[PDB]
């Protein structure tokens, strides 16, 4: 069921995985052609698509509170979905070279995202629970990039570097 | 120079 | 009753990926057990039921290693050394999964048991590092003495395991994976403490026990617990660079033997080439 | 509600190609009463992956909905079909029509499509732009007030792909006004 | 009963061959589908699985007294189970090509192990009854490799050669 799981990963609803929009989920497993083990991993695979649409609502609220650094933080977050979406199209040719490969390699690529996607979701939840506004998102992400997780500490430094460029804009025009 | 000291340590491992 | 023979082992190979399930009652970290059923009076009585009680302990450590994962950097990099190693454990997991989905498979309960057997020894030395790692977390006031005695037991484990083995360097590198990565944030504070003059030490926990006192006449006080001369070269240099920011002036493994004190005696001139060049500028 | 059995995936990658340029396909029905595109509601195709294209194709049809507004706006303000709009109001469209052919040269290069994600993620950056570039004029500013709306919108950087296209629109819409300066 | 005897040979318990762990055995032959001759050879076949789990306890005590040559002696002993376990998987395809072959060929392969497995079991019993510690295991195995049995004298020379390599480590680092 190769195409059903890449597209449950993009965040769009179904009637096997019934989804209303952007916050709510019903699992609906009265399914005959998956096993009781194999629906447990689809719940493991949906938890990495749940935070991906908890992410686009953070985009459309700021793109398309307030502040000039909120959307400066948005072109930081598009770079963390960019190898994510680059990995979504490399799974596409995997399903065309042989359309009989089972789901465990797709589980394997998403155990790679398993420590990037919650570790940024705990960041935005700590962001929205202090009700931050202005430069102090940049200080919040600076003590978040104080943390380790070497793929993630570069990622919160890339989100740091783009809104430091908007800081870099300011004292350039002011002088 | 954090990983640079460890990169020279791995370079010394291949030359030991 | 009858459960599926040669397919429950593919369904424990299932469990080992997605660790919380219903065929196996891994309810908590301390107790991980399996109950399938007694199977019939011909064709593999109890041997297969004896093998499931073995792998029950081998899914027990991976449930312990994932429970260690939560969402200093030294405690975080010691956590990411666990997780960066997992993708090398998860690559074989998809290999045997690809073998049994491809018909014909030509495998059974017993002929797979030697393939994961080199991995079976690699996952038990994973248990010894983390079991001797966390032992004083439910005790209180852990902060630096827990960091110091879990680095000590990491160092105690690499002295016990690498130096006695060395017939296979694949586990020799593996115990060095756990060492070179935890020491790296314990290094990158020392780089900041010299070429920038200031250091970062959090308040909830503590590290190398370097702290700047608030008065100007006081220089530096070393915290008391409640190569070492090369660490004293870090102490005097970071004092002296804190002065300078206040001043306004103007092949084969068995030939490489062995292993970690030779790399450490490479890091001390790497410290040394800054300890020797700072005192020239002082 | 069930309608019928599934279509093909290659019919899907051509139907999304038609709604982007503003042409109805066999599954798309343009409704003039709402000025929007409409996909069929039910089990007709909806996703070979169950009920997924039923929501994903609406996200790109809504992305296709904003493009036929910009071509509608550009044809109605030309001074060969109207004689009540300003010259500065005309000059804003002259820079908009140069952006329209960049949309047309990019939509003609999307074959060969693999799946519906490879095309929407390529137009995910373009999806933020078209949503901006239509509803700035839809209020209704005209002439020097429309020239005042666009300079404020070119002042809204921290966008780096939306800033040069509105900078170019400021370069084109100020051409008749600066012509009235030096004479 | 092809699979029952390869797996009584690996050392794991049953309820026909009831086994507690690593030292004790009850034979429990009230069996209808084996003959009184055929349980006597299962006792001959269990004696080569008894010393195989008298062997893994010697592993887990040293891997996973004390000394740096005790586990140097352990990577000598894994090489003597390695053609043993290689022979365990060649019996597996024997049971798949024709699952009607009786037990005497499996008896035949284990008469080949009949002079390798006690001859190393008398070695470890003489090791643990002198309470040896250090270099003098290497001298104990050197007068054990003084013996003949040409398959076994190479085997106690391979266990000699690996802990001589740890001796070879020492005077290399000392110089």
């Amino acid at each position: 069921m190769i195409h059903e799981l890449l597209l449950a990963l993009s965040g769009y609803p179904g009637s096997i995985f019934t989804w209303n929009k952007r916050t709510g989920l019903q699992v609906s497993q009265d399914i005959p052609f998956l096993h009781p083990g194999e629906t447990s991993v689809l719940n493991r695979l949906c938890k990495l698509g749940t935070d991906y649409i908890r992410f686009t609502e953070f985009i459309e609220q700021y793109t398309g509170l307030h502040g000039i650094y909120l959307r400066a933080f948005c072109r930081g977050l598009d770079s963390i979905l960019q190898p994510y979406r680059q990995a979504l199209l490399d799974l596409e040719q995997e399903f065309l070279a042989d359309p009989h490969l089972s789901i465990s390699h797709i589980n394997y690529s998403l155990d790679q995202f398993h420590l990037l996607f919650p570790s940024i979701m705990v960041v935005v939840e700590q962001i929205k629970s202090q009700k931050i506004h202005g430069c102090q998102i940049l200080e919040t992400v600076y003590k978040h990039s104080c943390g380790g997780l070497p793929p993630v500490r570069s990622a919160l430094e890339k989100t740091l570097a783009v809104c430091h460029g908007v800081m870099y804009k300011q004292l350039s025009a002011w002088m | 120079a954090a990983a640079a000291a460890a990169a020279a340590a791995a370079a010394a491992a291949a030359a030991a | 009753t009858i459960v599926t023979e040669t397919q429950v082992i593919r369904e424990t190979l299932w469990l080992l990926s997605g660790v919380k399930k219903l065929l196996i009652f891994q309810l908590n970290d301390g107790k991980v057990n399996v109950r399938n059923d007694i199977i019939v009076t011909h064709m593999t009585q109890n041997c297969l039921r004896s093998v499931l009680e073995q792998i029950a302990a081998y899914g027990q450590v991976v449930f312990r290693l994932q429970k260690f994962i939560d969402e200093f950097r030294t405690y975080q990099a010691f956590m990411w050394a666990l997780y960066k190693y997992f993708i090398s454990f998860k690559e074989e997991l998809t290999e045997i999964e690809k073998c049994i989905i491809n018909k014909d498979e030509t495998v059974t309960l017993a002929i797979v048991l030697d393939k994961l057997a080199p991995r079976l020894a690699q996952l038990k030395v994973l248990h010894r590092v983390f079991s001797t790692g966390i032992a004083e977390v439910p005790p209180d006031t852990r902060n630096v003495v827990r960091a110091s005695h879990l680095l000590n037991t990491l160092y105690k484990a690499i002295l016990d395991y690498d130096n006695v083995g060395e017939a296979s360097e694949q586990t020799v590198s593996l115990l060095f994976c756990l060492w070179v990565e935890t020491v790296r944030p314990y290094l990158e504070i020392v780089d900041e403490w010299i070429v920038h003059g200031n250091l970062f030490d959090p308040a909830k926990e503590f590290i190398i026990q370097r702290n700047k006192d608030v008065p100007f006449n006081h220089r530096d006080f070393w915290y008391a617990t409640y190569l070492k001369p090369v660490l004293k070269q870090i102490i005097m240099a970071g004092k002296s660079m804190q002065l300078l920011k206040n001043l306004k002036c103007r092949s084969e493994s068995v030939t490489c033997q062995s292993f970690e004190l030779t790399l450490r005696s490479c890091l001390y001139p790497h410290i040394g080439k800054q300890y020797l060049e700072c005192c020239g500028n002082l | 509600q069930p309608q019928l059995v599934l279509l093909e995936e290659t019919d899907l990658v051509k139907a999304v190609l038609n709604v982007l340029i503003g042409v109805v396909s066999s599954t798309f029905s343009y409704n003039q009463a709402l000025q929007s595109f409409a996909v069929k509601q039910g089990v007709y195709i909806s996703g070979t992956s169950p009920d997924n294209v039923s929501s994903l194709l609406t996200q790109v049809a809504e992305y296709g909905t904003y493009y036929t507004r910009l071509s509608h706006f550009s044809l109605l303000t030309v001074l060969d079909s109207s004689h009540s709009n300003g010259l500065v109001f005309q000059a804003f469209t002259s820079g908009l029509r140069k952006y329209l052919q960049y949309y047309r040269a990019c939509v003609l290069s999307t074959p060969a499509s693999l799946t519906l994600l490879t095309i929407s993620f390529l137009f995910r950056k373009l999806g933020r732009q078209l949503r901006y570039l239509a509803e700035l004029c839809c209020a209704f500013p005209t002439g020097v007030k429309l020239l005042s709306y666009l300079y404020k919108e070119a002042l809204e950087n921290s966008s780096n792909e939306n800033y040069p296209v509105l900078l170019s629109l400021l370069k084109t819409s100020c051409e008749p006004y600066t012509r009235f300066i030096y004479d």
